[PDB]
């Protein structure tokens, strides 16, 4: 009239997530629905993944850190520094201030560049400051001092 | 087969059983003929048929008027519909029809 | 069949080829006849189902606990490994209790701290992922100084 | 590119002087895709038939036999010689053709149809109407036949119902799986007297021989019991071609 | 494109065409819905080289 | 020894300091003495090995489940 | 911060901050926008900007052009 449960079992008619090695490399967790969470003993990879293509892995293979979308975004940490890729948008907000810095040169491309301040606007070259353009090029102003 | 297996042969004289009488005494069926048994299985069955105006006849194609396909030939349209539930025979066509 | 009292002291010799597709452990019990290599037993886990569980294996020479249905020396089945002096266990308890987690062969953690509440993953190359109240956010640490 | 139909392709070289378009030429083609095939290697295969939907016509010309064939990197080879037997003497009855599997079918270089697969081909050059429609088509098939160890007397008298036979009397580990589709056929029970008075009370007004409408009737009654009723029709004739009966 | 190419139905699978590069690519078809003379444009050209 | 049928429950007293460095803890048995301090024991786990394994130990005051080996008490 | 099918988001209440020791390169297949109260470029070593269909520069104020010797065109 005491039963205790002490836990479960696999069989043929149930099989079980991973098929056995003589080297037994991979350990983990696995679900109904396929998500994944998961080690990996020979690369020393941990991973967590859901069936549709999202992916978090940490790995010493790949000396670093990777984010994987099922849309195609991508942010990856590794040996050449941080990369970000993104198929449709990227976007960055703040209350306070944003700062960009590099001890190298910053370079700044795309079909069209627009700069806008609700304040004072100012560039500086300390060995020179080149304005350029193959088409018509405009100083504009309420009020314009050249020197 | 189970999933560890690659071949298995059967003898003759093998018995299977068949349940129990109207009377309750067990039936039993044998093995006509020697066996053997691998993981081979059908996966897919398509069929073409080449219409003509010596059908009529009963003679080779002469004078073609059409090349008709089915992808899925177990089924009842030829591209995979599915048979009414209900239906107690359910046959097809081995290359289709016009 | 003569039948067996209690529960029985067990070691592992293979842990592939099943000749059934069973997923099934070969084990010996060194107080019947250790010289022979034993015979095919289950496992009872956490967690088991259709293609769903979770995946954890001994490796050769590891010390396992068995039980037999109806008593019958024939059935074995092994309830779980155990640690000892000469097989360390990864951490020394305190009487606070305060650290948890999944240790592995290769060193790599997954682990949670109740006394600051810390989620933290592992990888022995230096690469971490850490949740942290006491820091009130999340940092992603790279081995090459990527932060 | 020639462009095959079921979406298939092959590349042409023009030193050759090739075909314009693929080249068919036969009334009825079926493709058969296999799959976990080992050359080279034996295959049953059970052809299950309904045998009533069948032309009447005529009967199958010399001249119209079946072909077989396997494919071989998009070229065709015949199986002709390697057939062991057809209890289903060209698909017009249920039962199992016993074919011989040779070890250069090959799937490397396929680009007509389906790569993954092994390909095998039944055709008919002409009058495709005179060949049954098909229930099923499997492999790894067999034949078996009851023995009696003292049953009942009225078990042979009606046919056993798919899916009964599924156990084997001495069980293995290797056979994962028995199946039984469909019913039985061919028994028949042992005479009870008042059919043999029947019998042998016809038998002794028609001595054996058929010279009367009687006798046809009697004569076939007997002998296949399948049949439900028949008439005899005297100075008769039936023309096959036309379908007209000459009083 | 042979590594992201397009199917000649969206409805149905077809092999892709094996090409070592991007290549652009014409189809010729026959024309299914003529018949001249009760025959089919098939009659005409199963023959020629 | 006289022997014990079954399974048993336990009380857990105490998770430190074994004399001897095997991973055991001290518990006790309600049925046989629920006075005393009790005696160490093993823990199975999920998975364990040199430098290895999964550590959860539980808190003093836990229900937990009893074996013994050969019906040893 | 979040990645989804509309792209990458990221925002704060407080401050965004980047530094490298190598180069930052910042690039769009489309226009690139950048607002603020105040806008500070400044380089250590040479400065410049470059429209391909036309460079404008304006303000709603006085606007100034500086240099130690200034060349138009």
């Amino acid at each position: 009239r005491d039963p205790v449960v002490l836990g479960m079992l696999n069989s043929s008619a149930k099989p079980a997530p991973l098929r056995a090695t003589a080297e037994n490399h991979r350990k983990g967790f696995f679900t109904r629905s396929q998500m994944q969470l998961t080690f990996d003993d020979d690369k020393k990879i941990i991973t967590l993944q859901t069936p549709g293509g999202n992916k978090v892995t940490i790995s010493d293979e790949d000396k670093g850190i990777t984010l994987t979308d099922q849309n195609g975004n991508t942010f990856a940490m590794s040996d050449r520094g941080i990369a970000m890729n993104s198929p449709k948008d990227i976007t960055l907000e703040a209350t306070g201030k944003l700062t960009l810095k590099a001890t190298q040169d910053v370079s700044i491309e795309g079909l069209n560049v627009n700069i806008a301040a609700n304040a004072q606007f100012k560039a500086q070259g300390n060995a020179g400051a080149e304005v350029s353009s193959s088409a018509i090029a405009v100083l504009k102003g309420s009020l314009v001092m050249i020197n | 087969l189970a999933k560890s297996q690659r071949e298995y042969k059967l003898t003759a004289g093998t018995s299977f059983k068949a349940g129990k009488d109207a009377t309750g005494v067990d039936l039993f069926y044998q093995l006509d003929a020697e066996t053997v048994i691998h993981k081979a299985q059908i996966a897919s069955l398509k069929g073409l048929f080449l219409d003509s105006q010596e059908r009529k006849t009963a003679a080779v194609p002469q004078n073609l008027t059409g090349l008709y396909a089915s992808p899925v030939a177990n089924s009842v349209d030829g591209k995979g519909g599915a048979f009414p539930q209900e239906q107690i025979v359910k046959t097809w066509l081995p290359f289709g029809n016009e | 069949l003569p039948g067996v009292n209690g529960l029985q002291i067990g070691v592992v010799v293979q842990l592939q080829d099943d000749p059934n597709g069973e997923d099934r452990i070969l084990v010996k019990v060194p107080i019947i006849d250790a010289q022979a290599e034993g015979i095919w037993a289950r496992i009872a886990t956490l967690d088991a189902g259709n293609n769903r569980g979770s995946f954890f294996r001994p490796e050769v020479g590891d010390e396992v606990i068995l039980g037999f249905l109806n008593d019958d020396p024939r059935d074995p089945v092994v309830l779980g490994m155990l640690n000892s002096s000469a097989k360390p266990a990864p951490l020394r308890a305190t009487a606070e209790n305060h650290r948890k987690g999944f240790f592995t062969r290769s060193q790599m953690q997954l682990t949670f701290d109740d006394d600051k509440k810390i989620i933290t993953l592992q990888t022995p190359g230096g690469n971490k992922v850490t949740i942290s109240d006491e820091d009130k956010g999340i940092t992603l640490t790279d081995q090459n100084g990527n932060t | 590119f020639h462009l095959h139909p079921f979406g298939g392709f092959a590349k042409v070289n023009l030193a050759v002087n090739p075909p314009l378009l693929p080249y068919f030429n036969q009334e009825g083609e079926l493709f058969i895709g296999l799959q976990n095939l080992d050359p080279p290697t034996a295959l049953p295969l059970l052809f299950q038939v309904a045998e009533e939907t069948a032309d009447i016509s005529l009967r199958r010309q010399e001249e119209y036999k079946l072909q077989w064939y396997y494919l071989k990197d998009n070229a065709w080879e015949s199986l002709g010689d390697r057939i062991v037997n057809d209890a289903s003497n060209g698909l017009v009855t249920s039962g199992i053709i016993n074919l011989g599997i040779p070890a250069d079918i090959s799937r490397n270089q396929t680009t007509i149809l389906d790569p993954n697969f092994h390909w095998l081909k039944v055709t008919i050059p002409a009058r495709s109407r005179t060949v049954c429609e098909i229930i099923g088509v499997h492999t790894q098939a067999a034949r078996v036949t009851f023995k009696d160890a003292g049953n009942d007397p009225n078990h042979l008298g009606s046919p056993l119902a798919g899916g009964t036979i599924s156990k084997l009397a001495v069980p293995q580990p290797e056979v994962k799986k028995i199946a039984q589709p469909y019913t039985s056929f061919g028994g028949r029970v042992k005479e009870q007297p008042e059919n043999f008075y029947i019998r042998i009370s016809e038998r002794l007004r028609h001595k054996g021989r058929a010279v009367a409408i009687f006798d046809y009737e009697r004569l076939v009654l007997e002998k296949f019991p399948q049949i439900y009723k028949v008439r005899c029709i005297n100075h008769g004739q039936f023309d096959d071609a036309q379908e007209q009966l000459y009083e | 494109r042979p590594d992201a190419p397009i199917p000649y139905d969206p409805k149905e699978l077809n092999l892709p065409l094996q090409l070592e590069r991007p290549i652009p690519v014409a189809r010729l078809e026959l024309n299914h819905q003529l018949l001249v003379n009760e025959r089919s444009p098939y009659h005409y050209f199963r023959d020629a080289q």
